[PDB]
């Protein structure tokens, strides 16, 4: 299981 | 030994001679760097290609020449909430001076009161990435012709000092001829050594981003293992619902293939994605030619690739300079301009 759209950037890591 | 004498010779210049080109091509890139155009209303907006977190990119028309491009649009007072003020400006700079077959060409840049915006080439063949849902996955040889494009690629961008920091099928474009265009510098940057910055796409970040290491260019060559395990087979080899699953997988390192991949990719593979940086490939003492002359790249004509003449898999079907059916529909927004101008003092640079 895991992302099939589209995946969009992190700008940081919390 | 493995070549015989007219192929290691063969070899040794060929190396050499692209020593020669990289050096003719980073005094290029200084003369642009350090010596580097367009307003709104030049252009008819048509439809948006694609969306992100800053903004938007929309087809354009230019009212004067009729020519059709692809215009980024960044609300400036979003740019500043998320701190992505120095990567804009990256983003732009490096844009304007690179010069490379596989990477997208800047014609326009501006800014009004509310907005940046940047001009670039319209590449209408669509994302790598629909075409690669839609099949599912690429034969290993189509794989290969797309991931030979990308090392050249890093090759030339790294020789300049600069770090790309955001490959993924996304951003990577087929134009006409079926090859690739390289989009969104948005996180890439001039690093002559070490960088610290927490960014990227989860599935692509190589383990010492999430590991908040001084990291270097070598996360590149990391993130070419996880494109080239996508196109091969559909999927990223650290799959997960959510990006904190995501990072252990990766941290891991544990890389399972499927069974149709070849031995030789799984072993480029396992040298691309290797957690070890004295051991990953592109980050040795042979540097690129690790990768340029491994087994699963020994049909590659590295020059012929360089020079479009090799044929390509799949061509888009092309049905006009403004044709849009290799893309998905969006929302759309109308381009609202604040009469007062923000962030002023922020993008004085842009
Ligand atoms: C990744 N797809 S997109 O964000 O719509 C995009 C970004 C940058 C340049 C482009 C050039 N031609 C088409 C689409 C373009």
């Amino acid at each position: 299981a895991g992302r099939t759209g589209r995946r969009q950037a992190i700008h940081d890591i919390l | 030994g493995h070549m015989g004498n007219a192929a290691a010779a063969k070899k040794g210049s060929e190396q050499e001679s692209v020593k020669e080109f990289l050096a003719k091509a980073k005094e290029e890139f200084l003369k642009k760097w350090e010596s580097p155009t367009a307003q709104l209303d030049h252009f008819d907006r048509i439809k948006t290609l694609g969306t992100g977190s800053f903004g938007r990119v929309m087809l354009v028309k230019h009212k004067e020449t009729g020519n059709h491009y692809a215009m980024k649009i960044l609300d400036k007072q979003k740019v500043v909430k998320l701190k992505q003020i120095e990567h804009t400006l990256n983003e732009k700079r490096i844009l304007q001076a690179v010069n490379f077959p596989f990477l997208v060409k800047l014609e326009f840049s501006f800014k009004d009161n509310s907005n940046l915006y940047m001009v670039m080439e319209y590449v209408p063949g669509g994302e790598m990435f629909s075409h690669l849902r839609r099949i599912g996955r690429f034969s290993e040889p189509h794989a290969r012709f797309y991931a030979a494009q990308i090392v050249l690629t890093f090759e030339y961008l790294h020789s300049l000092d600069l770090i790309y920091r955001d490959l993924k099928p996304e951003n990577l474009l087929i134009d006409q001829q079926g090859y690739i265009q390289v989009t969104d510098f948005g996180f890439a940057k001039r690093v002559k050594g070490r960088t610290w910055t927490l960014c990227g796409t989860p599935e692509y970040l190589a383990p010492e981003i999430i590991l908040s290491k001084g990291y270097n260019k070598a996360v590149d060559w990391w993130a070419l293992g996880v494109l080239i395990y996508e196109m091969a087979a559909g999927y990223p080899p650290f799959f997960a619902d959510q990006p904190i699953q995501i990072y252990e997988k990766i941290v891991s390192g544990k890389v399972r293939f499927p069974s149709h991949f070849s031995s030789d990719l799984k072993d480029l593979l396992r040298n691309l994605l290797q957690v070890d940086l004295t051991k990953r490939f592109g980050n040795l003492k042979n540097g690129v030619n690790d990768i340029k002359n491994h087994k699963w790249f020994a049909t590659t004509d590295w020059i012929a690739i360089y020079q479009r003449k090799v044929e390509a898999p799949f061509i888009p079907k092309f049905k006009g300079p403004g044709d849009t059916s290799n893309f998905d529909d969006y929302e759309e927004e109308e381009i609202r301009v604040s009469i007062n101008e923000k962030c002023g003092k922020e993008f004085t640079e842009f």
